[PDB]
RNA sequence: ACAGCUGGUUCCAAUCGAAACAUGUCGAAGCAUGACCUCCGCCGAGGUAGUCUGUGAGGUAGAGCGACCGAUUGGUCCUGUCAAACUCCAAACUUACAGACGCUGUUUGACGCGGGGAUUCCGGUGCGCGGGGUAAGCCUGUGUACCAGGAGGGGAACAACCCAGAGAUAGGUUAAGGUCCCCAAGUGUGGAUUAAGUGUAAUCCUCUGAAGGUG
RNA sequence: UUGAGGCGCCCAAAAUGAUCGGGACUCAAAUCCACCACCGAGACCUGUCCGUACCACUCAUACUGGUAAUCGAGUAGAUUGG
RNA sequence: GUUUGACUGGGGCGGUACGCGCUCGAAAAGAUAUCGAGCGCGCCCUAUGGUCAUCUCAGCCGGGGACCCGGCGAAGAGUGCAAGAGCAAAAGAUGACUUGACAGUGUUCUUCCCAACGAGGAACGCUGACGCGAAAGCGUGGUCUAGCGAACCAAUUAGCCUGCUUGAUGCGGGCAAUUGAUGACAGAAAAGCUACCCUAGGGAUAACAGAGUCGUCACUCGCAAGAGCACAUAUCGACCGAGUGGCUUGCUACCUCGAUGUCGGUUCCCUCCAUCCUGCCCGUGCAGAAGCGGGCAAGGGUGAGGUUGUUCGCCUAUUA
RNA sequence: UUAGGCGGCCACAGCGGUGGGGUUGCCUCCCGUACCCAUCCCGAACACGGAAGAUAAGCCCACCAGCGUUCCAGGGAGUACUGGAGUGCGCGAGCCUCUGGGAAAUCCGGUUCGCCGCCACC
């Protein structure tokens, strides 16, 4: 299915699990990746991911955005190098479908989704001086994965 | 004191605006009238803020506005010096303008109507979809701005 | 105490000093309560009305100040409770109070007790409190009767000041007497 | 539910409290001497009779309490407003 | 309204904050209003018993006399005139 | 013959002027009773479409959750997220009554009461807020203004977009919008950008143009 | 070297004849920022008349004089004069 | 001779949103729709009702998943049943007593916001008689919101009225109220077929065509994991993401039901490009030859046949 | 109020903690069961009678802010949200300008360890 389908945020906060049966579960296998032991205030530069438009990104494309940029950073850092990127946000809006016509509407269950505002933080990468133009790479591989425009922010990057 | 003119009609306005405006006697575009500075009367310009003209205006353009376009409570009658003179409680229209602007009466209580009903702008006015601050005409205006308007009003 | 969802109880309820459940039920009758309450040494009877900022005493009687009208015994029983129900009655009468609902406050409703003396002697004062005659004592253990018979188990005296040996509750007829006399300084 | 035989309550024909026994009504035997016997011997003629064509309707899932108070000491009986039970059964 | 039983959509009217749980105080249970005294209608959710339909929650309405120990007050909703009959525990004097 | 169904029902003018909704109905192509329109008689001084202030009601927006509740990360306290059927918080705003100003009524009698006659109960659109649906010139709510039943001006044409609510006639000035021609009015002025005929397209089924990319 | 903004370009495929209404337009007849003067309704102002309502006079709803900034659009329908 | 209901993104099948209650939807007063989301009621209880007395619960801790003692513990316990709400010297627990779950008659709100409408319900009184309590007081059933039923007829309760000139007897007629069901729940006593069909109408509503939409279908683009002996990018290319088209399908119900002739085929004309061939190109895993992929490009061409009504598709031999 | 009784508002009053205070006065603890009354067992409690002793509890008095709370300042923030208007922008989702209102979290610093009414009383 495609996103145009889910990605507006015009339907009602849909998330109450107590009342909501049979929501799949997240395709999403971790949040915290790299060196997940070492803090995030060891690193002397913090670039983030930033979302420009306010949208709902589904979490198999939650998945093929993080996949396609820790396997970047797998790639150019080694499965132990020295750095550690989150994903911030949560899949926690369910979405539904009308898969009879338009009687009984209400649709069943197919999927979650993540609800992020404009300006919002998605993934928020921690590494060194050095490894900073292979973050800034992952991450224009990872806005490439998802629906809105992106901005590669450098929180804590006065090397340059 | 402000002086009030509706620049924008009757049609698609909501009708608390339009009974609003009612209120403060003023039914026709181009229309004005001579509100006091209150907090229940400022209430009401402010719900009308979209659909009129207002601010406070010189003495001189009062003056120039109340000689051209002030009319009795009943009839055609100009109101000149000699008007007000015989009927109102001033010496000549300098008095009465004064009065209005101090706050001390108002037209109906003089005998005149509520209503100073203009002409249109002559060379036209900067707009109704637009306010002051934006370059139109609606809202809240100068004391110099205000008489450019109420002058071409005349 | 814990957090912003905690419910501290009212005031006179942390103090354990007020059954504000009893109170709305001693308020419905709209009549002034006689409130009869009673410490170790003493006894306190007054006449409450309700208030705009809390409660009003129009006329109260501690048993403190009944020696000032002739006694010369202890005060915190019986023949004690009585008068200083009378001694509030009295005054009741002079402030223009004619009715009244007995308030024992946390005290038992046990037969016989000195709470319902206190009710027993406002009523003999002329005020119409709402009772009930088989709860109230047998008359002589209101004139002290079963004392004057516990110092009749002697071989010790019961009292240690010097009021008298064999106990009189004459003195109590005598008080009775002097309250019920028409002149006296309330 | 369960209810006793007996037990105090008021009589509204001596106007006092009395021990009242109660008892299920049992329906009395019809006579087929009122009017509406008469009009269905009447009324009714060749092919459909209208109204006295039909039978009688169904239940509904719970009947209501259809007792006879009996007083104890003038022995004049009374009815009250029944409630919905599905069993009722004495006590003693 | 999935029901029109009196109670429909009463969940934050008829609830108390937490601070305010349990038993209510009884100077306002007892208050003595005359008549012509305009009260404001307001159900204590503490008090179960003398309350009225909570759809005139909030009204401000004019005492016109007792019923035993409630209150006939006499209010307009909408545009037409009602008596509603209230006990003091769900009444508050006005000014 | 009966029909709750289709069609038709013939002269002029003046005043007011809707409902397309609620309850009941073998009811949903119909009725009745209310809302609402109109007419008559009565009563007799107040009324309340606006605003301000005062005394009350409220848990939507937002926010937040070691404040309940329930979702929902990782590490050896710290660290990562959420809620139509959560709330330690909390608006804008709507709403009861009252006072004040305004407006209005006391020969145009308001507010109100009683009676006669209805029509009406297929609605639609814009905007705001919605709920459902991939979506819809979709379906179904709500507040409001409009079309319906609203001319005239503008928008190429075009029920509801803009101006504007309109007796006849006449002169004048403007509104929306427009001033190169068609076509009334500028080939106006100061400055800058664009080289694609981008553009000369407020709103829109209607006018597209996206992610991504651009010494 | 890097950051930000403006306009444009790529991305960009549809069936009888292409289009901003058409012509045609390039230091504009486009876009943005200011400004100047105009054109342009039945609106607004103004002369006369008409209807309706109310006031004065009147038997009159006959005349005469007056007031309307706060009267003048209307389907179904109620009311009334011809 | 008749009946064989209504609702409904047409109708039917399914379902009941056909009478009721709770939360959300509902936009912080009231009102508020959908075959809207979550889910309930058509009883049960003689105590699980009523009053009074005595008392404080879940859970955790320490001492000897039973029991005993202490401490912490405003409420997470319990309160018949949905859900929301109320409650702690109680509305919960225990104990005892009691029958007010009483008769009569109302005021008021609700049912039905506003705003008319029955049954039903509730709040709050009074009259009469009662229960408990010391008493104020509490008890008009269950802490609150679901647990319900007209006229006619019958039975039933107590007293009384009444039946044609008249008395007696029988058997009737009535005033007041209780019970008996109509769940299609403001109440008819009620099954189907019609392609043999008929009529009234409707585009108020379906099939076909159009129109909107584009989930489906077709085509493309971004990123490029991956393989391709090494090499992403000769070639093939996942995930995810962005779109174009209006050929398929589906949705909607705007247009036509006083008719816009069906599918397939045929014949004859014009067109689109997302190009199968032909022309000119680029790359190659391009020696050549034969290919593979891509670009510009719509001038011309794209044919004959076997099964099948077929469109589609399968098959044959020819063909640039 | 040299210690009391009944209250109102019902945490600004709560949780926790430190210091002080009582010869015939007060409140307590305290002493003790013949009686009224009392425990499904216990004069523990309830009830009754009383002062040998005490200020250690409670209570009354003064004070501490660590926690919870009330209010205020400054910052967050005129941000979030929003009633009215717009031929303003944006393919759109949405945004912006003008006008009238205006949070919440959190941080820092103050406040708060109850206020008030009637009565009685060296
Ligand atoms: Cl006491
Ligand atoms: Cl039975
Ligand atoms: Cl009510
Ligand atoms: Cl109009
Ligand atoms: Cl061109
Ligand atoms: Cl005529
Ligand atoms: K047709
Ligand atoms: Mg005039
Ligand atoms: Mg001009
Ligand atoms: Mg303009
Ligand atoms: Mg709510
Ligand atoms: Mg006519
Ligand atoms: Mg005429
Ligand atoms: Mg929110
Ligand atoms: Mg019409
Ligand atoms: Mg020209
Ligand atoms: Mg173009
Ligand atoms: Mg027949
Ligand atoms: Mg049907
Ligand atoms: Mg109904
Ligand atoms: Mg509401
Ligand atoms: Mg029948
Ligand atoms: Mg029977
Ligand atoms: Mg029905
Ligand atoms: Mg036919
Ligand atoms: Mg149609
Ligand atoms: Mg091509
Ligand atoms: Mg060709
Ligand atoms: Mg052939
Ligand atoms: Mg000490
Ligand atoms: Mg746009
Ligand atoms: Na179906
Ligand atoms: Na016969
Ligand atoms: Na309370
Ligand atoms: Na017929
Ligand atoms: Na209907
Ligand atoms: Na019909
Ligand atoms: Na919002
Ligand atoms: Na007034
Ligand atoms: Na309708
Ligand atoms: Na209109
Ligand atoms: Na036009
Ligand atoms: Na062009
Ligand atoms: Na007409
Ligand atoms: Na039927
Ligand atoms: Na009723
Ligand atoms: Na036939
Ligand atoms: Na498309
Ligand atoms: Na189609
Ligand atoms: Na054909
Ligand atoms: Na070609
Ligand atoms: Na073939
Ligand atoms: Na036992
Ligand atoms: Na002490
Ligand atoms: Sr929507
Ligand atoms: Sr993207
Ligand atoms: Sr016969
Ligand atoms: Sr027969
Ligand atoms: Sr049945
Ligand atoms: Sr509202
Ligand atoms: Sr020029
Ligand atoms: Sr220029
Ligand atoms: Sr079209
Ligand atoms: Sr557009
Ligand atoms: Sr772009
Ligand atoms: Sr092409
Ligand atoms: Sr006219
Ligand atoms: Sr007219
Ligand atoms: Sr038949
Ligand atoms: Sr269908
Ligand atoms: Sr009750
Ligand atoms: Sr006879
Ligand atoms: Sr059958
Ligand atoms: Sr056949
Ligand atoms: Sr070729
Ligand atoms: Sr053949
Ligand atoms: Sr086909
Ligand atoms: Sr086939
Ligand atoms: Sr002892
Ligand atoms: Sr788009
Ligand atoms: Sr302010």
């Amino acid at each position: 299915k495609p996103a145009s389908m889910y990605r507006d945020i015009d339907k009602p906060a849909y998330t109450r699990r107590e009342y909501i049966t049979g929501i799949p579960g997240s395709k999403i296998a971790q949040h915290k990746m790299g060196r997940k032991q070492k803090d995030a205030d060891d690193y002397p530069v913090q670039i983030s991911l930033i979302v420009e438009e306010t949208v709902q990104l589904r979490h198999g494309s939650l998945e093929a955005s993080r996949l396609s940029a820790n396997r970047h950073l797998i790639k150019e850092l080694g499965e132990e190098g020295d750095y550690k990127m989150t994903l911030r946000k949560f899949p926690h809006q369910v979405l539904r479908e009308n898969k009879d016509g338009m009687r009984a509407a209400f649709g069943k269950i197919v999927g979650t989704a993540a609800r992020v505002q404009a300006g919002e933080q998605l993934f928020t990468a921690y590494c060194n001086v050095e490894d900073a133009e292979h973050v800034k790479e992952a991450f224009r591989r990872a806005y490439n994965k998802i629906t809105p425009s992106c901005r590669i922010k450098v929180e804590r990057g006065e090397e340059l | 004191m402000h002086a009030l003119v509706q620049l924008r009609g009757e049609v698609n306005m909501h009708t608390d605006i339009q009974d609003t405006l009612e209120m403060l006697n003023i039914h026709h575009v181009n229309h004005c009238t001579l509100v006091p500075e209150t907090d229940a009367y400022r209430g009401m310009v402010a719900k009308v803020n979209d659909f009129v003209a207002f601010g406070e205006p010189s003495q001189e353009t009062l003056e120039t506005v109340l000689a051209t376009r002030a009319e009795p409570l009943e009839g055609d009658a100009d109101v000149d010096d000699e008007w007000v003179a015989e009927h109102t409680d001033y010496d000549d229209i300098s008095g009465l303008a004064f009065a209005l602007l101090s706050e001390e009466t108002t037209l109906r209580e003089q005998g005149l109507s509520p209503t100073l009903r203009l002409h249109p702008p002559r060379g036209g006015h900067d707009g109704v979809k637009h306010p002051v601050k934006e370059g139109g005409q609606l809202g809240k205006h100068d004391t110099e701005g205000i008489d450019d308007l109420l002058e071409a009003m005349r | 105490a814990t957090g912003p969802r905690y419910k501290v109880p009212m005031r006179r309820r942390r103090e354990a000093r007020t059954d504000y459940h009893q109170r709305l039920r001693l308020l419905k009758s709209g009549k002034p309560r006689l409130v009869a309450r009673k410490s170790n040494k003493h006894v306190r009877a007054q006449l409450v009305t309700l208030g705009p900022n809390g409660d009003d005493t129009l006329a109260s009687a501690h048993s403190s100040d009944l020696a000032e009208y002739g006694w010369e015994a202890p005060t915190g029983n019986m023949p004690s409770a009585y008068l200083t129900g009378l001694l509030a009655g009295l005054r009741a009468q002079e402030a223009g109070v004619e009715e009244a609902v007995l308030d024992i406050g946390l005290n038992s409703p046990t037969p016989g007790s000195k709470v319902f003396a206190i009710q027993e002697g406002a009523i003999d004062a002329g005020l119409d409190i709402p009772h009930n005659d088989d709860v109230l004592a047998d008359w002589q253990r209101t004139r002290g009767a079963h004392i004057a018979e516990y110092d009749e188990q002697l071989e010790e005296p019961l009292y240690s000041g010097d009021f008298d040996a064999a106990d009189l509750p004459e003195h109590f007829d005598e008080l009775r007497e002097t309250l019920l006399d028409g002149d006296i300084e309330l | 539910m369960q209810m006793p035989r007996r037990f105090n309550t008021y009589c509204p024909h001596c106007n006092e409290h009395q021990e009242h026994e109660v008892e299920k009504v049992r329906s009395g035997r019809q006579t087929g001497m009122k009017w509406i016997d008469r009009q269905r011997e009447r009324n009714s003629g060749i092919g459909n009779d209208g109204k006295f064509s039909k039978v009688p309707g169904g239940d509904k899932p719970t009947k209501k309490t259809d007792l006879k108070y009996r007083c104890g000491e003038c022995g004049k009986a009374h009815l009250r407003e029944g409630w919905r039970a599905g069993r009722l059964e004495f006590q003693e | 309204p999935s029901s029109n039983g009196p109670l429909e959509g009463t969940r934050g009217k008829l609830k108390n904050k937490p601070r305010d749980r349990g038993t209510s105080p009884p100077q306002r249970a007892v208050e003595e209003f005359d008549d012509g005294e305009k009260v404001h209608l307001k159900i204590d959710p503490s008090v179960p018993n003398g309350r009225f339909h909570p759809r005139f929650d909030g009204q401000t309405g004019t005492v016109e006399g007792k019923q035993g120990d409630a209150y006939k007050v006499d209010i307009v909703d909408g545009g037409k005139e009602k008596t509603i009959i209230v006990t003091a525990a769900h009444l508050r004097r006005q000014e």
